[PDB]
């Protein structure tokens, strides 16, 4: 998280935390309640985001569900939905932590190798994450929507 | 190496489930203690040199043989090594204070220190006494609320090296 | 206080490496006394675990 | 690391005499089988990714290890498992071309079990993955080369197991 | 990279002879490279003393 | 504008590898001559060419 | 580096068109001498030290001043460096012969050779004479047909130096 | 400057030695090559404008970025500078070929050219390409025997720039 | 690299002066634009791959010889290298816009770039065209004021390469 | 030497593109500020001697050791050279302001100035102080806007020296 | 062998064996019958080759048999014949192996010190192995002699 | 790197006492024996190669099974290790003799040697026989006065190996 990164930076050159690191930690903890409220809203309605994003992705890329596609089949579609659920949970984790370190550490480092093993088209990741971002930003207010969409943006860039 | 937030993220991620309300309550706890933690951290950063001063002074006062010949602190090099160890312990205790978790202590302090001291022959009891000497004075400067909260990390270091 | 025999395992958390790096992860070296503090700190910052250290000489 | 040629030369060096008829027979048995070994090696080289992918799928994909709480659950951890399967396939190909398992014992199994214990890697699931890779390689390369490669995959399996 | 152009011949420091009474002594690129190229433009006017 | 320049060399990017270039660079990387295996491989390459 | 094959492939790739008659003629000429060049390379790789011995003997017999005091080859270190340079030249000439292209010479010998020898004070003309002596010895060793193929790259090196 | 005759004379003068059989052999070699050198020099003098013409056209055809806007050769001034440099290169290569020695190339051209080009921003790869253009253009005009002689001086210029 | 705040600090430190009214006015001007800069940077990080796609498409449409044989983008390897260079330019221009100063551009991109391309053979003018194309592509996505601010740094890159 | 108009012309010639709306916009902005620039330049020219007088008086009052024995401005010769240098700085700052581009400063003023002063022994810091005093004097005469304009060039000179 | 060198080179770059290294191995295994036949052809005439090599060695360097030499005396001859036998055996091992390595470990790494201790001149070794080269190349066919000569004069060059 | 002079300082520093008359006497003893230690070390270094010659000859005559195939010393590499081990034993015996303390032997030879030899299959008793053959020639060369001193170190290595 934010305090984790500050502590790592301070310990890297073997010193106590800089005043700037203390200010960034204060800024993090001061906005912790709003982050937890965003976590409320995203966690409660998870089904809406996941299903609407799946529908938007499948409409945008019909070849995925078409025969010969990676998502073709009921089990493969279920795996698609489970992957979207994983990424939504990680986005909520990063929202709470104040950094994208949970998203990265859990499901970004080595994501390309895994999806190469699965033949998963990374543009499919990008479009699914963009649909998730659209739904999440729609269900939130503007001040929250921008900050939340930043995390989806980072995830999409990591997949792309 | 993880704080309270990343610790709860890990314990909820391993189960594969989303955050529950109890997780949010635990998170509100740390967010509510954050400003006190940062204030104590600033105080300790300001007073680290003085804390080392008085902690080394008290440790060498209660145990005189350490500085005297035949003691496990009797050398300029060995004296510097002891004070360096105490300074590192204080800094990592403050780190664990800010993070709210003792994982950093395991990953960056107790990682190989126990058997290093065992091979070197450093007495465990004297090290625990030095940890206590630092804790009971640092708690005086940081305030009672932050005193009780550094208590867990300092006696964690003591029990780990024990 | 001459030498330390150190066995430690530093895993990889930042990426996945294509080369071997098996002996780079799990290894035992002899480290000089004046260098053991810095080496132990480096192993700890890397995230590795110091399994055991003994005294050689 | 040594091959069959290096092995027989080492034995006849220690015993201190020239290469006799039996050594020639072993060397011919290695040489005439060479063309099959290079065909198998080329087949594995061209289709290594497909072999590892099919093996990982059938052995690991929908097992609990991929789900959270398992050793394979992360992008990094899953990529690391596929990477280790790549290791096994490549070094089994090397051992098959060298016709000796000392390469597998040394380059791969030297300290691997301790590393897997410390990291938390399950040994039994690794044995299952190595086995599945063995049948995938046998299927792709045909029975004759599959029998040869099964010896090295089984050497890996008993090394971990 | 972070400072203005040097006091240098526009074709490099090896193009400047030693200001001795006689001799025409120049630095060589090959005996010891010691070559500093400078992006001196066509309108740069040297500062002479 | 740039305040200073380091100079321009002639880079040799590698487009792809040939069998002959591969063998020669394998010999050169170890700063050695050709072993019988490399000689036989090169002879076979010139035979199949 | 480049060889004849890479040169032709690039020449016709930049034009964007298949091999014409001249291309196939170049490749056939390159392949025709391939076995002869590989035989010569095997001879040189096998007998490099011998060639160095006669080349150095001829060079230092023709110019005894080099190994007498005040000469650039007067010490054990500088004599060893001289024969080491000669081994460099022989090996890179063999590389160039097998490649069929002088790109490797320009890339990995001539690039910095003049700077090195003018900094160290090495006599360039004497180095050319040593290269010529090496050419003569290796031509006597590997046969006239391979002697010409060695001599073209030996001349390339000699012209690069002088 | 220095030619082959003067080179031999200076070597024997620094040795304080007399003209031996080897010296007279080298002198005979130069006198044997002299008529070819003079014919090549006259031919190159006749067609120097044509050689610069064709070499410039080919270099700018292979690398058209130079003459398009933003190129090092894009202006009348910079194009004329490129042509002037190529005319020097041809004239001084002809001087070196007629002399039989590359000392003139070193001292008059190559001593300071890299730093001049690096300060001017002139590409050196493209300049070497232009030198090779002049090389194989003049090779056709002088003939194979004279081409083999002028090529070593063109390669000397190229190696000095590279 | 240095940002606007660091630039003002340096200018006032080399003069040994405290901040006057002009300094605080300039710092306030930079602070007023911070949120716009952050929003623009987020928008660019949103569509970086997109912007690269349209910029490369426009560049190779208006410069078709780049992808034809003899062009420097004629390869999948060279195409990938070109689009990675485009990625560099976009990333560092976004860094400069976020900082509010062109120092990072000069330090990490422009210094040594012309000589790097001269060694590699990369056309500087075509790279400038690609940077401009990136500018028109980015302006529409970022809006009017963000386009003015962001195109200032693209113009700095183009002028430095020019 | 290049002004804003010349800079636009060059940045469009490097591209090879004709003028479009953006270039006309930048030129229009330069003509918009041209009247301010001309009035400021005329005012500075009318009072150059006065500006030098108060600037040198302020510098030598703040640093009296400069004109006392042992100071670098202790001689009629060195004092005259000092006020001559101050006149240089004022005149070339006026040139740069009238051109709207800092190119002339790098081009005719700051090039080799550090080496020149360091060889002479001139205090660089005191020269910067003289430039700042000249800035303060010039601002009051030219008014607020013209002072803000001239300040960027004076600060450019001060940062180039320091 | 050639296979071991190819495997080591491939492992150095963390890649599968290249087609150049692959057809190197292909030529190595396709030439196995000829190399084994050559190795035997050396084997039957071991005593003949060794005795003729010793004779030529004495003829070329009388100093070894001359008074005061390291090989002077009748007792030294028993070791001479046996050592030439070792080196011929190593040559055959290298022939079957396809490279010079078995010779390298068994008789070359440490030969300099081994004869420094015994005060054995390197030129004596090079002339003796040159004698074996001449005798063997006389016995073998031209195509086989070309291949075996490399190992022989490699031993010669390594001995000095 | 332990010495008798260093040992007495370490002892007095660990027990925290000044110089005594016992240290005075033993330091006189070391200083007085020092000259004969010098001559012994010089004589051994003079004949170290000859000593290794004779010891290896005696060992290989006593037990030829090592040099013949199937023995631990049947390889040029293994013979190199064989003589290198004897050279190391002689050198470190001389080092201990100059030091006057056997701690150097324990620190750099004996510890881990038995396990290493057992792992590599090296025969311990054969190495002890070699050490005995070494000590007899060394004692013959140095003379009885230095033979007695060298004997204790060789016996100490032999006892440690056994
Ligand atoms: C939290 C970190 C993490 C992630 C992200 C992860 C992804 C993941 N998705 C998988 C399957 C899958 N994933 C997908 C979804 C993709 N294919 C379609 O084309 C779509 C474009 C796209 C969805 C938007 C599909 C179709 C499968 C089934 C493939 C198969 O089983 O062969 C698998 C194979 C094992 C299994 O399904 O149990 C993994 C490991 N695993 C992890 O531990
Ligand atoms: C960041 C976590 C961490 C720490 C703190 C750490 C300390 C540490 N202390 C050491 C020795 C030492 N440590 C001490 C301190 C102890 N002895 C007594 O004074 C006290 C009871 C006690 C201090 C509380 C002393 C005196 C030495 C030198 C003794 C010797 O030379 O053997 C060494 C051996 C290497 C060296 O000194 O150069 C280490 C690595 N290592 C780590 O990875
Ligand atoms: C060439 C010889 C070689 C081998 C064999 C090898 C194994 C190996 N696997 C590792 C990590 C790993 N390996 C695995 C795979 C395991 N988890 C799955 O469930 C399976 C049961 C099983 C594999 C079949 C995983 C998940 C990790 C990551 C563990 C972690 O970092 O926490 C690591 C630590 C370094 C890294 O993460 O890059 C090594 C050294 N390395 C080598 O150089
Ligand atoms: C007034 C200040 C000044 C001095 C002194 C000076 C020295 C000087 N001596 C030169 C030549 C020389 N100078 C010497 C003298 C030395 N070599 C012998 O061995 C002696 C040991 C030793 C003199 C005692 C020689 C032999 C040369 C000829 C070298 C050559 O021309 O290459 C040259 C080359 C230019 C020319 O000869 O016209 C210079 C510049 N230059 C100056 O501007
Ligand atoms: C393949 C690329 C390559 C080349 C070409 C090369 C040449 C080279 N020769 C050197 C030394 C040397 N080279 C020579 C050359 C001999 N001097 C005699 O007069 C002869 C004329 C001549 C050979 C026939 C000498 C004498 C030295 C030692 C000079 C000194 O160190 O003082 C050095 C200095 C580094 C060192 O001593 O190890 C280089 C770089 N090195 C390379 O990596
Ligand atoms: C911006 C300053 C500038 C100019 C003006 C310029 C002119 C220029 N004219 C060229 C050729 C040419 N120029 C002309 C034009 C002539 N044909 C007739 O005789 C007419 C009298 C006359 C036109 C009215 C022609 C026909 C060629 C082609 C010649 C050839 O291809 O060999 C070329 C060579 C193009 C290349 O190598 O790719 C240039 C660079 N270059 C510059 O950097
Ligand atoms: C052998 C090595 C090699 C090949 C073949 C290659 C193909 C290639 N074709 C391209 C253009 C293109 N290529 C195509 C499609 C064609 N592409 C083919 O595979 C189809 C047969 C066919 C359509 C059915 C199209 C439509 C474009 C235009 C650019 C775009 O797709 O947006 C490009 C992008 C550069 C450009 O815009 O011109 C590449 C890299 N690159 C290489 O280094
Ligand atoms: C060694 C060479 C040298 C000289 C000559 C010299 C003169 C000199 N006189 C000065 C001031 C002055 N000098 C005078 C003298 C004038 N008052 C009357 O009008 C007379 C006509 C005339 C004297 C007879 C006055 C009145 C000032 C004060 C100017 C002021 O502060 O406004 C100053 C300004 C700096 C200072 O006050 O210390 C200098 C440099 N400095 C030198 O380094
Ligand atoms: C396969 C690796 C290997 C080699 C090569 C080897 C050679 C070898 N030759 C030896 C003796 C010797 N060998 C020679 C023969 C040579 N010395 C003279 O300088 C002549 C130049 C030349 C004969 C013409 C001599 C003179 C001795 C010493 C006494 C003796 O004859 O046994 C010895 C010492 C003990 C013994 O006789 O076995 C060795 C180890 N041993 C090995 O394990
Ligand atoms: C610091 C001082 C030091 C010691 C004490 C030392 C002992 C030592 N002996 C070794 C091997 C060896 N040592 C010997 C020598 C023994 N075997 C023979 O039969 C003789 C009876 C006897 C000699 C008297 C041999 C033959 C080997 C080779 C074993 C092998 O190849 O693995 C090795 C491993 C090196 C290798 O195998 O390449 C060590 C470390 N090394 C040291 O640096």
């Amino acid at each position: 998280s934010v305090v984790t990164k500050a502590i790592v930076s301070a310990d890297a050159e073997a010193r106590y935390l800089s005043p700037g690191e203390l200010d960034r930690i204060r800024g993090f903890v001061s906005s912790g309640e709003r982050r937890l409220r965003v976590a409320q809203t995203l966690t409660e309605s998870r089904e809406r985001i996941i299903k609407q994003a799946g529908d938007q992705l499948f409409q945008k890329r019909p070849d995925l569900v078409s025969p010969g596609g990676n998502a073709y089949g009921a089990e493969r579609t279920a795996s698609c939905l489970r992957d979207l659920d994983y990424y939504l949970r990680l986005v909520t984790f990063g929202i709470v932590a104040g950094d994208v370190t949970p998203i990265e550490e859990i499901g970004v480092i080595g994501v390309k190798e895994m999806y190469r093993n699965l033949e998963v088209p990374l543009p499919g990741m990008v479009e699914a994450v963009k649909a998730m971002k659209s739904v999440a930003t729609g269900l939130l207010s503007g001040d929250d929507s921008a900050e939340v969409g930043y995390y989806f943006d980072y995830l999409a860039g990591a997949l792309a | 190496m993880q704080d309270a937030i990343t610790s709860v993220i890990n314990t909820y991620d391993v189960q594969g489930k989303y955050f529950d309300t109890s997780a949010f309550d635990k998170l509100k706890a740390y967010y509510a203690t954050g400003e006190l933690r940062v204030r104590a951290a600033g105080t300790i950063s300001a007073n680290a040199a003085t804390i080392i001063k008085e902690a080394s002074a008290k440790l060498f006062s209660n145990q005189p043989d350490l500085v005297r010949p035949g003691g496990n602190a009797y050398t300029t090099r060995r004296y510097a090594a002891c004070v360096r160890d105490m300074d590192y312990f204080l800094r990592y205790a403050t780190y664990a204070m800010l993070a709210g978790d003792t994982s950093i202590l395991d990953e960056r302090v107790l990682n190989g220190l126990k058997e290093t001291y065992n091979s070197l022959g450093v007495p465990i009891s004297s090290t625990v006494q030095g940890i206590q000497a630092m804790k009971e004075v640092t708690g005086s400067l940081v305030g009672s609320g932050a005193a009780k909260e550094m208590g867990v990390y300092f006696d964690y270091l003591s029990s780990g090296l024990s | 206080t001459r030498l330390f025999k150190v066995t430690a395992l530093i895993p990889s958390y930042k990426k996945v490496r294509g080369g071997r790096e098996l002996q780079n992860t799990y290894f035992t070296k002899l480290v000089e006394y004046d260098r053991w503090f810095a080496e132990q700190q480096r192993i700890q910052k890397q995230g590795g675990k110091i399994l055991s250290v003994k005294m050689v000489a | 690391m040594q091959d069959v040629i290096g092995k027989v030369i080492a034995e006849y060096d220690t015993k201190g005499k020239y290469l006799d008829a039996a050594a020639l027979d072993l060397l011919r048995s290695y040489f005439d089988s060479g063309d099959l070994r290079l065909k198998a090696a080329q087949a594995i080289t061209a289709n290594a990714e497909v072999i590892v992918r099919a093996a990982s799928a059938k052995a690991l994909h929908y097992t609990p290890v991929t789900k959270p709480g398992g050793n394979m659950y992360y992008a990094r951890r899953y990529a690391s498992c596929i990477r280790d399967l790549d290791y096994f396939l490549r070094y089994a190909t090397y051992a098959m071309l060298a016709d000796n398992t000392t390469l597998l014992d040394e380059y791969v199994l030297k300290g691997l079990t301790e590393t897997y214990r410390a990291l938390g890697v399950p040994l039994d699931i690794s044995v299952r993955a190595i086995n599945a890779l063995k049948e995938v390689v046998a299927g792709q390369v045909g029975p004759k080369a599959g029998q040869e490669m099964a010896k090295y995959f089984d050497h890996l399996a008993k090394g971990l197991g | 990279y972070v400072k203005p152009l040097p006091n240098q011949h526009p074709y490099g420091s090896g193009n400047d002879p030693l200001e001795i009474q006689f001799g025409a002594i120049f630095k060589s690129e090959t005996k010891a490279p010691s070559a500093r190229p400078a992006p001196i433009g066509k309108d740069v006017q040297r500062i002479l003393i | 504008p740039i305040k200073g320049t380091s100079g321009s060399n002639i880079a040799r990017p590698r487009f792809y590898n040939t069998v002959m270039v591969e063998t020669i660079e394998g010999a050169n990387a170890e700063e050695r001559y050709f072993n019988p295996g490399e000689l036989s491989s090169m002879a076979g390459f010139f035979n199949d060419a």
